[PDB]
């Protein structure tokens, strides 16, 4: 699983992030792990 | 893309999806072996997906090619977002056709007022989350350097430009990063950043591709 702040896939499974949440970055136009 | 429209299958044949399982960034095919994207889209084990429309359903025009090289601009500044550009080399040359095609690099920079086409599979809502199946498009003008710097005081470098609408409602959004801004047949921009999506007085900020033509050429020639 990915650390907080690391790039993730919006439509991916939330378990891709260790935090269990893939969220919009406020500035960059990517999703990152919560 | 927020406030945009359905492009139509393969009507943007230079648009690629950067994938590591699922879509995470956009990119632009600039020749049979090379893709341009954003430096903040960097990660290991990238798969490039060409000829895509509905990214969830095999429609028959796709090509799935692994990245062999992912080269972030060596002067990329993660603090200021300056030089937010990355070059991806494909393990094998893509088969170019009517539905998978390269986009030309600009020979000169574009001017304010020029309408461009921005595209991607990113969020379609400015508050909340909604992921499209198919590719979405947006027509947007390039804004004056003054209006850009007014929108983001002290944060716009000479290698960035604003495009979109100061009234909000229409913008690129999260999931669109790395994707194309194409103006009069030339790749002029890379989806980079902004303050939220489609917010008033906060248009999209894009990497100014015309300032990187030499680096792109040198990198290709030497890799
Ligand atoms: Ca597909």
């Amino acid at each position: 699983c990915s650390p907080s702040g690391a790039i993730c896939s919006g439509a991916g499974p939330p378990e891709q992030c260790c935090s269990g949440a893939c969220v919009p970055h406020p500035i960059l136009r990517i999703f990152v792990c919560q | 893309i927020v406030g945009g429209y359905t492009c139509g299958a393969n009507t943007v044949p230079y648009q690629v999806s950067l994938n590591s399982g699922y879509h995470f960034c956009g990119g632009s095919l600039i020749n049979s072996q090379w893709v341009v994207s954003a430096a903040h889209c960097y990660k290991s084990g990238i798969q490039v997906r060409l000829g895509e429309d509905n990214i969830n359903v095999v429609e028959g025009n796709e090509q799935f090619i692994s990245a062999s090289k992912s080269i972030v601009h060596p002067s990329y500044n993660s603090n200021t977002l300056n030089n937010d550009i990355m070059l991806i080399k494909l393990k094998s040359a893509a088969s170019l056709n009517s539905r998978v095609a390269s986009i030309s690099l600009p020979t000169s920079c574009a001017s304010a007022g020029t309408q461009c086409l921005i595209s991607g599979w990113g969020n379609t809502k400015s508050s909340g989350t909604s992921y499209p199946d198919v590719l979405k498009c947006l027509k947007a003008p390039i804004l004056s350097d003054s209006s850009c710097k007014s929108a983001y005081p002290g944060q716009i470098t000479s290698n960035m430009f604003c495009a979109g609408y100061l009234e909000g409602g229409k913008d690129s959004c999260q999931g669109d990063s790395g994707g194309p801004v194409v103006c009069s047949g030339k790749l002029q921009g890379i989806v980079s950043w902004g303050s939220g999506c489609a917010q008033k007085n906060k248009p999209g900020v894009y990497t100014k591709v015309c300032n990187y033509v030499s680096w792109i050429k040198q990198t290709i020639a030497s890799n």
